[PDB]
This record gives C-alpha cells, structure tokens and sequence, in this order.
C-alpha cells in the first residue's frame, strides 16, 4: 500500500443564504459535498485517485476559513456523514435537521466568521472504498459526505436580516490516505473548457496563405480549434466567402465555405504551442475583398 | 540463433591524477594600455576538464560524462628577474557567469579579486599558488564543449588581475605590453559514466546555407 | 625506465547466446 | 521522499523502417524518447509526475518486447543517453552513430525477435530533476533519453526487403521513483480529441423543443459540444433554419442562425453523461419544414 | 479562476486566510542538498531562486 | 556571536613619497588607516559591518606586499595604535615619530621590497566596538589605527632620489571577527559615481519618438539619468529645441526646454538594464531640424 | 576481411535478387599503449590549407 | 566513435595483445550463404586486384 | 551499482625551485 500525505486541497466555496431563500428546512443544506477521493476535479487528491483501485482516509480533516467581515453573523454546523446514503434533504423540522447534525461524531458548531475544523471519524473495521467515478451503489466508493447546515438567519451589524445570499468562505481538506493496487482507472475526470475565442485575420490579396500567430496561451500544451462566427452577411458584395485554415505543424483543417449552394462549416485543428505559448496557422481566402469577420474557439483541457 | 552484447549496469568512476598541465601565458600591460577597469583582467581561463585543447586531460574528458575537480591548485611560474615589479592578484571564481568585465571602477575590480576565497596576492617576479575552493555539496559537471549554460559544465574560472602600474628598476613606467610568465595546474579529478560524447567526433560538413 | 600500469579506463561487454524453436 | 513503485508503464510502439526510408545516418534513430517522468502522456507515471515537483529514478530498466515473427530479421542497438543534450543526429557516417551507441555504458544490442532490457545508469551524486513540460534547459528536467538505432536492413522470410514501415515491438518501463514537493504543475499534460460527430435530430413541430437522447458515450464524464455542418443548401425552400440547443443539465447554448442577413453559428454546450453514458438536450427549430441536417462534435479529454 | 487556487492550496506549506488575520507560510526544502547561487539573475532562472511567493 | 572568517580584504594602496614631499616630521606618515570594520568602503568586511552593531577583531593581522622592484630601496616602520586618539602628527622632531612607532608593542619595521605583517594586539578585557561611520567619539568605533612611517629617502637603482610620488605596495587584512545585534546602520557606506556620459540621438521626424537603445552598461543594475549639455548654439537656426525622454520600463521624464522665455532643464530617469546590460528610452524632439547635441550622465553606485 | 564464397540462397533454393545487410561485427580486444602524447592531428581545428 | 579510437591518440604506440572479432548474425535459419572471415596481418596485401 | 576505479592513465610533473645570486 502507498501511504500519501499529509497534504491540503480545495473543495468549494460556500454561499450562506438569506431568510427569503430558506423556505423549507431542506433549503438549509448549503453544501452537499461528497468526500470521496474522486469527487473534486482539478485538485490534487482527485488526480491521484485515478491511479489506484482503493482508498481509505486515515486522517481527513476538513477546514473552513471565512471570507466575510466580522459585522455579519450566521451560525453554521458542519459534519461529515459517514453513511453516503443517509440523506438529510427530506427532513421537515428545522431543528431536527440540526439535531441530526450536532449528534454526528466529530461535528463542529461555529459562527461563520470563525475558522474551525471537522474531523472524519474512521471505521472500526478495515474497509477500502473504491476510487474512481461513481457506479451502481453509492456505498462502495464514498467514505463520507460533507454537509454545512445554516442554523440561524444571516444578520447585519445592527441585528436586521440580510436580504441577499452571500458567498462567505471556503473549505479545505487536510488529508491522509492509503492506496492500493495501481490501475489507470478509466473514464478520466479531466473536463474540457473553452480557453478563449479569438478571430481570424483579414488578409489583403485573395488566394494567398498568410501566417496568423496567436499568443498568450500556455506553453507546450495541446489545444483544439473549432470554427465559429456570429451575425455575418456573407453576401454583401460579389464573391463566395471561402476560408481555409491549416496549421504549419499540427493536424487538421478548418473550412468556412458560405456558398449558398453547399454551405460547410466544419473541420478542426489539434496543434500545440512552443515554449512561449504561441502557435501559427495558414489562413487563405478565395475572396479577400469580402471582409466578413470569422472566429474560432480554442478548446483546452483545464485540468 | 539469438545473441546479445549487453554491457553491465555498473558505473565506473575513474579517479585520474595527480598530473600537471599548462594553461596559458599571461600578458602584463602598460599604464598606457589600461583605459577601462576591465583592461586590468589579464587572463580569463575556464577550468572545465574539457577547456584546455592540447592537454591530454581535455582529450580524455570527452570519454566520460561528468567530472569534478577534487584538487585543483594553479601554480604561477614567472619568467622575469627581480628588476621589474608589478603586483598581481590571482583567484578562481567558482561561478562561471560572474564576470568582472562590466565594472566601471578600477579599485572595485581589485577588491573583487582579493575578497574571493583562496586568492593569493603577489609581485609577479615570485612564484605563488592558488587553490580551487570546492563546493559544500557534491555537484558534478558535464564534460565536453559548452551548451546553453556555463553553470552545468564549468567548475571555475581562473582570473589574474593587475593592480599596479608596471614599473621598472628605475621606478619609471614600462611603455610596452609585456608577457611575463606561465600558469600550470596541479589537478585531481573524478570521471563518471563513459560516453563517446558526440561533439568529439572529427567530421567536416556544411551545416546551414544562410 | 619503463613501467606497465594496468589502465582501468575500460568496460566489459559480455555475450549471451539463445535461440528460438519452431514451436 | 514519496517513493512509489516498482510498476510498469508502456512508453511507445517502436516502428522499424524500410531500407528506402533510411537515407542519412541520422535516419537510423527509430525512437528518441526522453525519459523524464512527465514525457509519457496518458500513462501512470506521467499522471503521477504532475503532482510533485522533483523526482529521481532509482531503477528505470526499459523492457522491450517483440511483436514480430521469428522468421523476419533485423538488429537493434539501444541505450540511454544520460546527458539530454548530447545529440547523435549530426553524425555524417553510418557506422559512427552505432559506435556512439555501444560505447555508452549500460547499452545493449539485440535481435529484435527477442526481449531485452536496458537499465538506467545512476549518477555519482544525488541530483533531483524536475517534472512537468520542458521549459528552458533540458538538463534540469530529463534524466535520460532512450535511443534505438536500426543497424540492419529489415529482411523478411522470403529473402526480400520489407518495403513498408513496420511496427516491430513495444517499450515498457519498470520504474522506481522518489518525489518531493507536492504541487499541481500548471500546464496540463493531457490531450483533447474530437470523440465522435452525430447530427441533430429533425423536429416535427415548428418552435416546439423535442429532446434528443444520445447514447454510446462513456459514463459520468464531461463533454463539450460544438456544431459542425457540411454542404447544406438552406435556401432550397422557404424559411430560415434557426436552431437552439440547450442541455437540461449542463450549461450553454448552441445557436445556428442561417439567416443570410445576420449569420450566427456559435455557442457551446458543456454537459456530462449520467451513470449510463447518455445525455439529452432540447433541440428546437423555428422552421421545422427545413430538413437540412446539422451536426455537432463531441469534444472529450482522453488522458 | 478555481484552478488557479486549487493549484495554490495543493502546494505544500500553503496557507489559507482571511486578509485581516496574521498567518505564516513555510518554505519546504528540497530532499537533496542543492546550493542555489546568490547574486542577481542570469540566463537560467532555476539556478539562483529557491522559491517564488 | 556571529563569528565570520578568516578571510582577506584589500585596504588601500600605499604611496611612498619623494624627498621634496617630506617637509615636517608629520609628513612621514604614509597611511593613517582606521581599522574599524566600517572603514574600508567597497570591501567584504565593510559590507558585512553595516549589518551588525558591534564587533571585535579576534585576529586582524595586516599583510603588506610589495609592488616595487628589488633594485630600489626605502625602509618602513608599521604599527597599529590601539588608542584611536593618540595622534603622532604634532611631533616636531623627525626621529621621535619613528621611536614612537617601534615602542608600540606589536610593531614591525621592514624594507619595502619584502612582505611583512603586523598583528593587532588584543585588549586585556572583553570590549566590543561599534560599526558604522564615526559619530562622536573615536574610542567607541575604532579598534586600531594602522600607521606606516617612511624613515628613508626613496632611492632608485641609479643612485638617485625618486622625484615622483610612487605607489609602492598594497595592504591586505587577514581578519577574524565577532558580531552582535543584526541591524542596518542608516548611513550607507557606498559612494556614487558618474559612470559614463553619452549623448541623445538626433531623431529625424519632428514630434515622433524614436527609441534610443544604449549598450555597454552592467547587466541588471539600476541607473540614474540626468541631462548635461555643453556649448550648444540653439539659436543658430529657427525653432525651439524641446526634448522629452521617458523610459519604456522605469520612471521619470528628462525635459529639455531651450525656449529662452521659459527655460526648463530638469527631470531624471530611473531605469535598470536588462540581462544584457542594455536599456532603451523614448527620445522625441519637437523641432527635428535642430541638430544641436544634448547629453546625459549615467549615475551608478559602485560599491 | 569477410569474403562471400556462395550465391545468396533462400529457403526455396532460389537466388536472392537484392543486396542484403546481414549482421554485425564486434571486437574483443586487449592492448598496450606506450609514451603518452597529445598526437597533434587529434586537435579539432577549422582552417584553410591551400588555395589551388 | 569508439572510446578506444578516442583514447588511442593520447599515447604514441599500441599493440593488440588479444583481438578476436566475433560475428553476430541478425538473420534466421531460412536463408543461407557461406562467408569466410580472416584478419590479414599485412595492411598492403589487397585481394581487390585478383581476376579469379 | 557504482565503482571507483583508480585510473592510471596520467603522469606527474614535479616542480623544482632555484635562483641565481648577483655574483
Ligand atoms: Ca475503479
Ligand atoms: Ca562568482
Ligand atoms: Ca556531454
Ligand atoms: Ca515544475
Ligand atoms: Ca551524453
Ligand atoms: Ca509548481
Ligand atoms: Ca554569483
Ligand atoms: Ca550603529
Ligand atoms: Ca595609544
Ligand atoms: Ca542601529
Ligand atoms: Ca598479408
């Protein structure tokens, strides 16, 4: 087994809500955060979680810091429900949902402008919950779910009710794990995201390939290019707006053909940057006198 | 019929030395030739194992990967009588990118030299030695010709700074630039990981047409 | 004089033999 | 101090080349694989390497296996250049590049019909190298560069030269590392890929959204959706092709506005599948009589 | 904007505080024994800097 | 308790003086060097001395070397006056000032053709002395004052007296110190110097800034720029010489306004060079036809 | 030297029609070396010899 | 390319005490041609001008 | 492994000192 830790991570921000946003006692659950290893994409414990079968938190204490002045007050309670199918989201009494919270072992009760910790209480036996993304039964791969219950209305400096919901703090997990049986653990968790949307250049002489260098990206990282445009009249004068963008190093094409007989908006480019976060691609137009602007998205894996 | 020639997994460290080599001569200069403070630098000798073409140690240095000077004392020998006088200061700076050649003060370049550890100050009609100061940590340095950074391949640079006008027997200034002596090293190395070091191959070709 | 120093600036290369059957 | 291993990781597949593909002595280098831990994207050692700063191989023995019959013949020599900047590519003689190989300590030559290994020679000192992509100097981040040199023309059983570039085996690594300084390494070492392309459905009622359920994707992974359509005559009948695609779960609006006065082919949908590898989105057309097909591309990060 | 702070909190010895609270951050030293060079910067920025705050 | 040493530091160069330069017995004192640690500006011991309050030399042996041939002759006597206020300068007899020297314990006489040393006599008690510049009383900040007295007319090889003041050697210190109380000592012990003077370029276009790149300076050090121009007839033709110099990196505006109604020769540019010892600034002239040269002085701290 | 004495035949007893690289040669050596000298042709140096 | 040629120009003379050259094939048992391998000791005996 | 072979492919150069009088 590999015993990694201790280390820190980032879970979420927490948004304490006002009186009007709490209508049912089920609304008091601010966060429902599963404390499996594989449930915080982009963090360090989740990236490590996809390289082993099984995990077990030896010591996993979740920590809260406030991001709020000392002139607003709202008492929280914070607990780690070890059963991941026990669900407090359907309790009708607003005091019973917080008696259910404070009676959990290792729960902590704090005003939300005060930094505190909550420890996860480990099992008496030796169970290794599985890593990776969720499956059929939710009791095989989660060791706990983190809850923060708002037990009191949010208040101002003068004792009157706050009328707007407020992002108030952040949660940080200080953890210690075992792992076992290295796998690559398929269905990876790296979510893709549009990095930026930058548009093509408008060359002068038609039928000529030119080099458009786009800068300010990440160095030596592979990207993905998809064509786009927005609200353009491709029939403003004579000629058919035909564009073709090809990289000088990468793979693929981009085709912008606004022929009204056969219209084609397709193609993609996989190209990576140099050590400066820059790259270049060959833009050609069949009618460069037509100055309809055209964009292209840059798809990149964020983490 | 399957056959193989796998070399073993061992790393032989070959401790060569002590032998002695010649570095360069040193040209003292007149007060007429000293305009900038960077004119007072007489020699600027890199002390890599691959930095003395002609010696056997530079020949043998490109048949291992890395080196480390265990003992390196450079021994100035004069070739001049006791009738001319000029004061040198000799040291081995351990950073190969600290360069005194961009100092605008003539007194600061000679306080740069005497404050280095292991420096030895002498009249140049007298034979004196300068020992290399080894690092505290155990660092090896790559052999061969210099790549992108000198800090991977040079352990030191020998400098000789001139601090006084070159005077004669009559107390008058010498008006010529005058070669004055030689420099010999007394060395002791390790060498690790034998490799043919591909820049050592003699080969005539055309690189690039510009 | 002449002296014969056993120079120790070399390295070995031992040869191993094998060979695959038809099946 | 975070020692992990020993494990196994697949580097690359080695492709032996034909006799006509060998022209210069530089063309005998089959693979030039840097043995930094952050240089095998998708494998287990590279995924781990992006979560520590420094490393050092304690034992990196690279294990080659054949994928070729015993009836064809060729001969390889294989070594690990400890200096990452000693480049054998500028050697103009064909025999000098393979004497460059066997002179390096720890090298090995073999017939490519059998399984042989090359160990990595340790340094004399204790130096750690950095993970992540190679920023400025290779001597900080690479411990070795694996080479395989082809020394023999690729023959077959029939006494002829193979005329095609042939994949001839695989390279595996038996690795044992240290690490230090847990962190994230801002450049992501993953690569994105257009997973598949499938067209929008054709709704029957104008201005009413019918939900398109797509299947066949991986369970519980996040995807990105960008439109792409090729050679469609939208002016073959009356009306304007106006599409609006929204997920019922994720975020984003794909908009297709083929009005030739104001053209808008833009937007992107971020959505993740359920536990069954399916998701669904609201497809609506303003003019349902226009049956010109429009597609979209499913972007996903593979590793 | 969340990945730049997940990259921050996962660094060893990082600290998370409201900015009206005094706290400390320790530098974690290397496992080996490297002496970075003193003096002003040069060609490679990994020879003369031990960390960036 | 911060014990540093032993090291070596160059104090000064000693200049022997001719027979006509010796008039009074006070004129035989060649050097009167205070041996406070804060009294050798630019050296290593003085740079360290400005970062502690107190010190004490454990061993300060001052090592003289010759810089002179063995064919000329003169004789020195050299001592360290432990009292910093006992001044030998008011002695009216020529032999009494050198009997003052050899009577001090730890003194030494020598021919100036050889290398001799003078050690510093320790006190009987344990007294620390202060660093920094000498504020009020010398008995707090100076441990000794090094003297060298010339006792012999400076002869040459040719049997003649040297008629010129001759630099005859150098003084080095082999020092070993304690320190206490780390601090900064508000007076800086460095000296500034006009590094070089170089003129502004002559721009060709009126009112358009062309960038002047200057080289040859030290890398990555901060400089100060003040204008200075000498004997320029600005009224030799029509127009008004109006210059404006701004760095692209630093801060400040050098303004040259040679309108004889309102004269403004003012301003200063603080800028630092790049890694290559170069910097650049925007030079612009309102009347580009006026080709009268204007310079600037590059100020830098040398030590 | 390596001399070829027979036509290059295949499995079917027919002649091979191509020139075929076939193997490698390794030496297993043991030397003396006397009188260390830098051997002036070993010096790497680019110059122009002779204009013809 | 070998280290022995690199190290050979740092002494004056040599003598091979033991020198055995070991042919390694890279070919199966399905093609056949007969070689003969030798080391002639005279470097000016050349078989390249034999008409038989 | 690592091994430290005392390489014996060097040669010494011992230094002797003297010096002439005036007569
Ligand atoms: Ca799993
Ligand atoms: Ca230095
Ligand atoms: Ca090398
Ligand atoms: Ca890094
Ligand atoms: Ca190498
Ligand atoms: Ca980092
Ligand atoms: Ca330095
Ligand atoms: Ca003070
Ligand atoms: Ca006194
Ligand atoms: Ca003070
Ligand atoms: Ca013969």
């Amino acid at each position: 087994i590999s015993r990694l830790g201790p280390d820190s991570d980032f879970l979420t921000s927490v948004v304490a809500k006002a009186s009007t946003s709490i209508v049912t006692p089920a609304d008091r659950i601010l966060v429902k955060q599963p404390l499996s290893a594989s449930s915080f994409p982009g963090t360090r414990i989740t990236g490590l979680s996809s390289y082993w079968e099984r995990y077990k938190w030896l010591s996993a204490v979740a920590r809260y810091v406030p991001a709020v002045p000392n002139t607003v007050a709202c008492q929280f309670v914070m607990y780690i429900d070890t059963d991941p199918l026990d669900d407090p989201s359907n309790i009708s009494d607003d005091n019973q949902i917080v008696r259910q919270a404070v009676s959990q072992a290792g729960s902590n009760q704090f005003n939300f402008n005060t930094s505190k910790t909550v420890p996860l209480i480990v099992r008496a036996d030796n169970q290794y919950y599985y890593t990776g993304v969720d499956k059929q039964n939710l009791r095989f791969s989660l060791q706990g779910i983190l809850y923060i219950i708002q037990v009191t209305d949010l208040i101002n400096f003068n004792g009157e009710l706050i009328t707007q919901d407020l992002t108030c703090g952040s949660l940080f997990l200080d953890w210690l794990v075992n792992f076992s049986i290295p796998q690559i653990n398929p269905t990876s968790l790296t979510d893709v995201r549009v990095d930026k949307a930058v548009n093509f250049i408008k060359p002068e002489v038609s039928g000529v390939a030119e080099i458009q260098t786009v800068t300010g990206l990440s160095p030596s990282t592979s990207y993905l290019l998809t064509p786009a445009f927005l609200e353009q009249n491709f029939q403003s004068e004579a000629g058919i707006y035909i564009l073709s963008a090809t990289p000088v190093e990468g793979e693929g094409t981009i085709s912008i053909n606004m022929d009204p007989t056969v219209t084609t908006v397709s193609g993609f480019i996989k190209v990576k940057t140099d050590t400066f976060g820059t790259f270049d691609l060959s833009v050609v137009l069949t009618t460069a006198s037509k100055k309809q602007t055209t964009g292209f998205n840059i798809i990149a894996a964020t983490s | 019929a399957l056959t193989s020639y796998s070399r073993p997994n061992v790393n032989k460290i070959s401790r060569l030395g002590p032998d002695s080599d010649f570095l360069t001569s040193v040209v003292a200069k007149a007060s007429t030739s000293i305009v900038t403070p960077a004119d007072r630098i007489l020699v600027k000798q890199p002390l890599s194992a691959s930095s003395f073409p002609g010696t056997r140690i530079t020949g043998l240095s490109s048949y291992w990967e890395r080196y480390k000077w265990l003992s390196a004392v450079a021994r100035y020998v004069p070739a001049v009588p006791n009738t001319v006088a000029c004061q040198f200061v000799m040291y081995i700076d351990t950073d190969p990118l600290d360069d005194p050649s961009n100092i605008s003060d003539d007194n600061q370049i000679v306080r740069q030299a005497v404050s280095q550890a292991g420096s030895n100050q002498f009249n140049f009609n007298t034979s004196k030695t300068v020992p290399l100061i080894v690092r505290a940590d155990n660092q090896y340095y790559y052999t061969g010709v210099d790549k992108q950074n000198l800090r991977f391949s040079l352990q030191g640079i020998l400098y000789i700074i001139q601090v006084t006008d070159l005077i004669n027997f009559n107390g008058e200034l010498i008006t010529q630039d005058l070669t004055c002596g030689s420099l010999f090293l007394d060395w002791l190395v390790n060498f690790s990981i034998p490799q043919i070091n591909p820049t050592s191959l003699t080969d005539v070709r055309v690189d690039k047409a510009v | 004089r002449r002296r014969v120093v056993i120079n120790q600036s070399n390295q070995s290369m031992p040869v191993t033999s094998n060979g695959a059957p038809l099946q």
